[PDB]
RNA sequence: CGGCACCUUACGAGAAAUCAAAGUCUUUGGGUUCUGGGGGGAGUAUGGUCGCAAGGCUGAAACUUAAAGGAAUUGACGGAAGGGCACCACCAGGAGUGGAGCCUGCGGCUUAAUUUGACUCAACACGGGGAAACUCACCAGGUCCAGACACAAUAAGGAUUGACAGAUUGAGAGCUCUUUCUUGAUUUUGUGGGUGGUGGUGCAUGGCCGUUCUUAGUUGGUGGAGUGAUUUGUCUGCUUAAUUGCGAUAACGAACGAGACCUUAACCUACUAAAUAGGGUUGCUGGCACUUGCCGGUUGACUCUUCUUAGAGGGACUAUCGGUUUCAAGCCGAUGGAAGUUUGAGGCAAUAACAGGUCUGUGAUGCCCUUAGACGUUCUGGGCCGCACGCGCGCUACACUGACGGAGCCAGCGAGUACAACCUUGGCCGAGAGGUCUGGGUAAUCUUGUGAAACUCCGUCGUGCUGGGGAUAGAGCAUUGUAAUUAUUGCUCUUCAACGAGGAAUUCCUAGUAAGCGCAAGUCAUCAGCUUGCGUUGAUUACGUCCCUGCCCUUUGUACACACCGC
């Protein structure tokens, strides 16, 4: 056979960058809850609007929003 | 009826052929299209006078 | 009585060829001389001796080696000899190829890569291999896991799954690095363990195929010949396509192969049958001559089965007669007969094989390799198609037996869609190609009488590289598809090249054949110069022989047996 060519530049699969108990939302008082940023139009509460310079999306709808808030 | 056989060294391939009997076919014929044979025949008295035989 | 000489059985012998001695030998002893003790080293070394010499007589060992020999048996083979057979041999002829251009295979070169298998017949229009991507194996590049299962590291303070926006990216590949949202224990990080591979090896195998060979060969049971391997049967002759038979015969009767068989191609006014096959009378109805008659068109009626199909049967058995041949097998000629070449054509097709091909048909597969940036997969763009040039199938022509126009106008094999897009008549548009509307057909019904060509008739050019010939070319019009430049193919105009029947060589062929001619399906979205079939037109010359070529046997010889590519 032919030998194999070696470039060099190998890409993987990013590991993601995992993050749990998020500093999304907030409580002051302690019996009622102050929601940060915003949920989703689209879906129901409980899924929450990605927060970036003036663009917006959601993963549930894999990435589905334009206007502003 | 041929058939592979699969083994640790390899493969055995097996094939039968069984020349079942004529007589017992039934489905197309019942004897080779070669062979002919021939019924014995049945002797007979010759003569013994002209006679008659009437009812 | 004497020396220079055959046949059978050997009970005598002998390993056997053979031997009347090579006999009277394990039932071992007539009388004597001489010679030999695995092969080589070696008739050498040395010494003697004999010689004019060359050489002779005499005559070692060291060391080496598992065979060296003999005889025959079967093979294989032989530039041994006889006898067969075959248009893959040749004659007698035809058609050719080889030349020309062009297609297409295969080399060689070229190229990132122009993937690979296969090279006398038995590689080279083969891989059903006419590659636009797919196919695809190759290259440049990217994507993906499709890493089964076992066992631990994270085990939700996320395992890993997803992810629009533009840069990113060939690129509305989240391919990612920009991102900060989703996803919930699938996974995933390891370690056992699989899996896939048009990766390798056909000289590790299966199956299938090809080839020895569609040639005529192959076998065993007794019985005989041999100690035996073996042999005879299985053969002098003549026949036959055939180890086909007749005969002759230590052979007799048998099996396989051939034949028989099967399928198809031919005959049936004899049967069974039909508005899905064809006719007859007659109705209505069109035109004619105009008497009653001629051609029609209509599934209007009635009836038929010749042609049609296709069921069941027969029919050819070399039949009758003549010669010819030990008056056998058969062959040769006339007669009849649809058929007298095994009636034609195939289908199958023995024993033993080949290191023939195929691990790129295969969830046929051994082992090796590989095995998560794969040699797995999958996308994207190419490539198999490149060109100083060799050969191999092929097509087109070198015209007047033609070309071109009109006109005449006749086949058979087939094939063909409902979950797709098949064949597609009929009507209109278009010089064409091709578009459109509509049908008919899941098919003896419709395409389709596939009114295919080559042909036939009357006219135009007349033997000039001409209107022969059509290549390369440029442009446009079409179609298939996602994509047509490296013209896919079709059509339209234009360009008009080589080639006046092809040297050495060599292929194919014996009758509905050869050759010509087209159709046909196969592959197929689109492409035929290919292929398996089909019919149409339809000859020339044998109807023999071993000259060549191959193959087969027989007898011969053999230091060969991995078998002449031998030793
Ligand atoms: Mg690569
Ligand atoms: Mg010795
Ligand atoms: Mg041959
Ligand atoms: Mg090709
Ligand atoms: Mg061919
Ligand atoms: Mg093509
Ligand atoms: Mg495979
Ligand atoms: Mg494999
Ligand atoms: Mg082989
Ligand atoms: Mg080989
Ligand atoms: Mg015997
Ligand atoms: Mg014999
Ligand atoms: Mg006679
Ligand atoms: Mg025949
Ligand atoms: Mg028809
Ligand atoms: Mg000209
Ligand atoms: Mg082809
Ligand atoms: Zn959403």
């Amino acid at each position: 056979k032919k030998v194999y060519t070696t470039p060099k530049k190998i890409r993987h699969k990013h590991k993601k960058v995992k993050l749990a108990v998020l500093n999304y939302y907030k409580v002051d008082d302690e019996g009622k809850v102050a929601k940060l940023r915003k949920e989703c139009p689209n879906c129901g509460p409980g899924i929450f609007l990605a927060n970036h310079g003036d663009r917006f999306y959601c993963g549930k709808c894999h990435s589905t929003f334009a206007t502003q808030k | 009826a041929t058939r592979h056989v699969l083994l640790r060294q390899g493969v055995l391939g097996i094939k039968v052929k069984i020349m079942k009997d004529p007589s017992r076919n039934t489905s197309g014929p019942k004897a080779l299209p070669d062979a002919v044979t021939i019924i014995e025949p049945k002797e007979e008295e010759p003569v013994l006078e002209p006679s008659v035989k009437d009812y």
